[PDB]
């Protein structure tokens, strides 16, 4: 119990890995949005909406991990 | 008096009266709220009301009694200790002179002798 | 070898004492912090001195500071001072609560006149 | 005609000790500022009571402080069983109407009290005792009948039960007397002359060593060699003591459909 | 190698680390509280294994 | 659990620490059972003293006035 | 001034002498050993028995006799 | 027990991984912003706002990570 | 007040009193006389500031 609990909490730390990749994926996404905006600013709002939209797919994995994290942390 | 670290809760609940209080074990969670460093042995935390007593000492050593002891983690220990020994003193007396009030006592609902059944 | 001190045992004969030392020594588990030792333990090194909870000086000094006005007084002076207070039931004791709670109403008089321009900022 | 001051006023020497239990920087800094201007501050509230002015209790930020109620497992469910454990949380969570109701007396203790018998019934009892010590018991019939008639029946029941209780306590105290005054096998034939000239301090840690290895520096110079030799001596004594072992008894609680005996639990599971 | 090459070595050590009381005792020993042990205290882990349903002899 | 401070004092918790093992720690609890029965019996041998020493008899007819506390309604 | 005389009764002295005997008696009580047995207070039992035997009669039907101004708790 | 506390503080260190990816993600974001600005400097203000906005989303993961860390460190 | 002068001693043992107020570890590295250099040196520092008073009249600064 306490022995397995120790590795349980350790696994919960692993959930901070997507938190890292999600940040990099964000920095990369907005970079493409900026450079792409310069090439064709006529559709700024379109690009802008798709940018945040894509970001929503990043925090998707985030909450999924944390959810799976606390789950196995107690299940 | 209790001559052990553990006691059956049902033995300190009333059988013919409403149960509005229990005799709970020491609250070990309050021991983790002390911010300062201290040494506590696990062999002294189960005996009734003694943990709250040692905590009060630890808090009265780190802090004093004026303007620094007055923090929630230290006052609750002093209140628990003072309250624990009062409740345990009354329950102990009630167990000494009113054992028929509690569950598990053979006098709360006496079982009759076979001579009283008329067979 | 066994060391002697002020704290003595509770045995009449010397054989019972030696039997007690042999029982305790047979249970000792040495934990050394130095490599190349048959009994080596980097972590989980057992301490060899027992801790005892005692009231410190800050403890005993504050309990004595609570009784400072009683050491200068006699028992008859203490009773006449703190116990036999002359009865006087003419004071408005509850003025403390009236002033405190009545200040909410007085404070509302001054606070309702704030020069804040936006109505929703005063909200 | 100066107002009277309580003992607590001489410890602090002021009526305005701004004691706040909330240990946040904003609170303790404001209290130190408020504690210094309390002499000339209109927004000052007393916390040390006096004969002329009441006082407030301990402050918790803007609200008031009260200790966490002593843990009580008694609770009452409304929607679903909550399995409330007072030891699972530090501070007791508030009671929601649809979740739980806690037991009465957040700050209460267990005491024993007694009702005060009616005044006229008391005067009849005083007259009986008075006529008893003066004229004797045999000449107190009229005073005894006045008691049975004037005292309401609920009082006579109390008087009847007091005698049965004190009769019960009298036996409970004498049984303890018998167990206390019993002479054990290890004190047969021993009297005050065989007592040692020792006091309580002689059984303390300074004079009487506890049953622990690291209470003092007794076993600090022991080597692994001396240990291996000691393990051989204790095993030698066991060549004569292990010859005996208590026999296994029958399990009185073998039948699960039978009220089990509250037998002493094993040290370990 | 003897510890890894064994079958029960993992259990005798795991069942000991899982018993919260035996670890509480060790935590006291590390702080300086130690004494002698009886034959019944020495088997505190065997009682824990038996409770789980293990087949342990020599109590 | 009555006689708390008396029992805690007899066990030595004011100067030392209990054994860290349940076998001996529990035997030390049962060792004071005789002393508690003794110290409790001693406390029940106190001789009487006049009740009318620090307390006026409330059953005296002088107190039949049932007087109230006069106050000022500030 | 009416009830000052009650402090001159010998029962006040008898009450204080009993309180001091219990103080000196409990001051002599001591732990004799640390074997975790009732024999650790072997000599103290004799001391307290002498105190009880000094204010009671063990060879009676009820050594502790009830009186309304006595001790029950 | 004691080891459970040790792995907790160990996990708390793992939170420094998103702190690392957030740094790289930020540099990449500003790297594209520079090239993006050179492509269409007429909308420097728009690109600039989008740059900091994306970075704000990166620090979200950061506060989310340390938050989880301090939580698992004390819960 | 006489009993207030002894408050830090009632909380201590004789051995603690000696190690506290008598057996102070020797350390002769401190500039103890800095207390006077700061005080008396202030007259010079104060003069540097006071000699710049914007009082117009010369005899007023006198
Ligand atoms: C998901 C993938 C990614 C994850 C990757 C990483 C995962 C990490 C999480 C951990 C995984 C599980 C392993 C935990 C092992 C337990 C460790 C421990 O608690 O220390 C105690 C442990 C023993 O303490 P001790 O001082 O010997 O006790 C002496 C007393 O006299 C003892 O007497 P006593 O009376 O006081 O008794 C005390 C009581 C205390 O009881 C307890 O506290 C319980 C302890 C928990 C474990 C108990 C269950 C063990 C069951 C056995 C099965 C082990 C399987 C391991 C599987 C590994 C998975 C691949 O009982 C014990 O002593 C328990 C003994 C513990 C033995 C642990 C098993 C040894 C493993 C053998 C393999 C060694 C490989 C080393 C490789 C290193 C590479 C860097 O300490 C050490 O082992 C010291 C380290 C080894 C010596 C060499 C120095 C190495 C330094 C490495 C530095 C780098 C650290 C890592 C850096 C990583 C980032 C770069
Ligand atoms: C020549 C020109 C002037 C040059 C001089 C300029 C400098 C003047 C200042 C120096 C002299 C002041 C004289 C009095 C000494 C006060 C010293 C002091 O430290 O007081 C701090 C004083 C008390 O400190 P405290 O212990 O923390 O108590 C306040 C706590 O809230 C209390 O919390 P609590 O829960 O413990 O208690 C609740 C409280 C109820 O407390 C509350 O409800 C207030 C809660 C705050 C509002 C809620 C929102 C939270 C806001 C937080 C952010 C606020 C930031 C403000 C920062 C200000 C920094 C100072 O109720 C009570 O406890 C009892 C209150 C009622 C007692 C009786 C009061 C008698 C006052 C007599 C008034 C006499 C003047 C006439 C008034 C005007 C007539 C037209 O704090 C204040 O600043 C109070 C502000 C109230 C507004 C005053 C507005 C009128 C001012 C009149 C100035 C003179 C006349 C001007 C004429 C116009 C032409 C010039
Ligand atoms: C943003 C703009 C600013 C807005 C802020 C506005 C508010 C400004 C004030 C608040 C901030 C002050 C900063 C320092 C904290 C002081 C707090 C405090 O409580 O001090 C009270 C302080 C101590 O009170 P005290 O216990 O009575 O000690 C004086 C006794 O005389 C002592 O007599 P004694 O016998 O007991 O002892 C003899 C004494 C020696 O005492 C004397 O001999 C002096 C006696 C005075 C002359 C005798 C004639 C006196 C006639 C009586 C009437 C005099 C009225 C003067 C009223 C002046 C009101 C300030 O020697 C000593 O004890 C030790 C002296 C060695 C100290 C070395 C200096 C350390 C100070 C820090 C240096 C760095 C500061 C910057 C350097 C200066 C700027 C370049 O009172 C004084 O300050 C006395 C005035 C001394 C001149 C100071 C003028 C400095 C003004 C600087 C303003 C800021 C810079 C301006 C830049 C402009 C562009 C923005
Ligand atoms: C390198 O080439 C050379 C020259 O240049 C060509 C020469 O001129 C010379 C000739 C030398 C001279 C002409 C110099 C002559 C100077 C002499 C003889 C000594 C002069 C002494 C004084 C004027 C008295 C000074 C007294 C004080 C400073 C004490 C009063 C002031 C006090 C107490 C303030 C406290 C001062 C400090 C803490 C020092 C820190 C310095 C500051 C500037 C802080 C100032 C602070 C404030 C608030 C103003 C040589 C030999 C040379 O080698
Ligand atoms: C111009 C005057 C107009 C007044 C109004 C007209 C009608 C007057 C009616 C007079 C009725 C008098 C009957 C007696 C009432 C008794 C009042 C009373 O009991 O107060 C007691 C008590 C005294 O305290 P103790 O020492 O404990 O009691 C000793 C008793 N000898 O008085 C108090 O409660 C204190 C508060 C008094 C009233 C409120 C004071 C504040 C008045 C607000 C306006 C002042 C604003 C300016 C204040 C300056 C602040 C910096
Ligand atoms: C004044 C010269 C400054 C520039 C000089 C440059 C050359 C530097 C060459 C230095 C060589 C080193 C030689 C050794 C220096 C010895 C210094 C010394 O004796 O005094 C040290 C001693 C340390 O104290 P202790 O704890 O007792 O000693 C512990 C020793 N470990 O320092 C002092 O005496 C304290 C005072 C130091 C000088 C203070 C400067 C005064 C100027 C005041 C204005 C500063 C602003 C004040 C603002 C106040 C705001 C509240």
């Amino acid at each position: 119990m306490l022995l397995v609990k120790a590795v349980k909490v350790l696994v919960m730390g692993g959930c901070m890995l997507p938190i890292a990749f999600g940040a990099l994926g964000t920095g990369v996404l907005f970079a493409g949005f900026n450079v792409a905006l310069s090439r064709n600013p006529e559709e700024t709002e379109s690009l802008f909406n798709n940018t945040l939209m894509g970001f929503a797919l990043i925090e998707t994995f985030i909450f999924m991990s944390i959810g799976l994290g606390f789950f196995v942390l107690f299940a | 008096t209790i001559f052990a670290e553990t006691w059956e809760a049902s033995e300190y609940q009333y059988r013919n009266k409403a149960n509005l209080k229990t005799l709970p074990v020491n609250h070990l969670g309050k021991l983790a709220e002390l911010k300062f460093d201290f040494v506590e042995y696990k062999a002294h935390q189960l005996i009734a009301c003694h943990l709250y007593e040692r905590m009060t000492i630890h808090c009265m050593n780190q802090y004093g009694l004026f303007k620094d002891f007055y923090r929630p983690e230290c006052l609750d220990a002093q209140y628990y200790f003072k309250t624990c020994v009062e409740l345990n003193a009354a329950y102990g007396i009630q167990k000494k002179f009113f054992p028929e009030h509690f569950v598990g006592s053979p006098y709360a609902r006496p079982v009759p002798q076979f001579q009283q059944l008329g067979l | 070898p066994v060391k002697e001190g002020q704290a003595k045992l509770w045995f009449s004969t010397k054989e019972e004492a030696d039997a007690y030392d042999d029982k305790m020594i047979s249970n000792i588990e040495l934990k050394s912090q130095d490599y190349e030792d048959e009994n080596f333990s980097p972590v989980f090194n057992r301490k060899t001195q027992e801790y005892f909870l005692e009231p410190s000086e800050k403890f005993k000094s504050d309990f004595a500071e609570l009784l400072r006005p009683l050491r200068s007084l006699s028992f008859n002076q203490v009773v006449d001072r703190y116990v036999l207070i002359p009865p006087n039931h003419t004071f408005y004791r509850n003025w403390t609560y009236e002033k405190f709670l009545g200040g909410f109403g007085l404070s509302y008089l001054i606070l309702r006149e704030l020069p804040l321009r936006n109505f929703y900022a005063r909200v | 005609k100066a107002p009277g001051q309580i003992y607590a006023y001489d410890i602090h020497n002021t009526h305005y000790p701004y004691v706040n239990i909330k240990q946040d920087s904003q609170t303790q800094l404001l209290a130190s500022f408020r504690r210094s201007i309390a002499s000339i501050n209109p927004f000052s509230y007393r916390q040390v009571p006096s004969q002329d002015r009441a006082a407030f209790g301990l402050r918790w930020g803007n609200a008031w402080y009260a200790p966490n109620p002593y843990p009580n497992g008694i609770h009452f469910d409304r929607v679903f069983p909550t399995h409330y454990d007072p030891l699972a949380e530090t501070n007791r969570t508030k009671a929601n109407l649809q979740l739980i109701k806690y037991a009465p007396g957040n700050y209460s203790t267990l005491v024993v009290t007694s009702e005060k018998l009616p005044r006229p019934c008391i005067r009849t009892i005083q007259n009986y005792r008075r006529c008893q010590m003066v004229n004797g018991t045999e000449k107190c019939n009229s005073e005894a009948q006045d008691i049975l008639a004037i005292c309401p029946n609920w009082a006579l029941d109390h008087m009847k039960e007091k005698v049965r209780f004190y009769t019960k306590a009298l036996a409970i105290n004498n049984q303890t007397y018998i167990r206390a005054m019993q002479v054990e096998e290890y004190n047969q034939g021993r009297t005050v002359a065989d007592v040692a000239p020792k006091t309580w301090i002689h059984g303390t840690r300074q004079h009487l060593r506890p049953d622990t290895m690291w209470a003092d520096d007794r076993y600090t110079n022991i080597t692994q060699t001396e240990i291996n030799e000691a393990i051989k001596r204790v095993e030698a004594r066991k060549a004569r003591e292990h010859e005996k072992k208590p026999v296994e008894q029958a399990n009185v609680n073998a039948n699960t459909g039978e009220q089990p005996v509250r037998v002493e639990k094993s040290l370990y599971p | 190698m003897a510890f890894l090459s064994g079958s029960a070595t993992y259990d005798q050590l795991a069942d000991y680390a899982s018993y919260n009381h035996a670890m509480d005792v060790n935590q006291d020993q590390q702080a300086g509280l130690d004494s002698w042990m009886s034959e019944k205290d020495k088997n505190m882990v065997k009682y824990y294994q038996r409770s789980l349903g293990k087949k342990v002899e020599g109590i | 659990m009555d006689n708390y401070f008396t029992a805690i004092t007899l066990l030595g918790l004011r100067d030392q620490n209990l054994p860290p093992f349940k076998d001996a720690r529990l035997q030390r609890y049962k060792s004071i059972k005789k002393m508690i029965d003794l110290i409790e019996t001693t406390t029940k041998l106190a001789p009487p003293m006049p009740v009318e020493l620090f307390m006026l008899n409330p059953t005296d007819p002088e107190w039949d006035d049932d007087m109230t506390y006069p106050t000022i309604t500030h | 001034k009416q009830n000052e005389y009650l402090l001159e009764h010998e029962d006040v002295k008898r009450y204080v002498w009993w309180y001091e005997d219990l103080k000196e008696t409990l001051a002599r009580v001591h732990r004799q050993a640390n074997n975790h047995k009732a024999c650790d207070f072997k000599d103290s039992e004799i001391i307290l028995q002498d105190f009880i035997r000094r204010y009671t009669n063990p060879k009676d039907n009820l050594p502790i006799k009830f009186h309304p101004q006595g001790q029950t708790f």
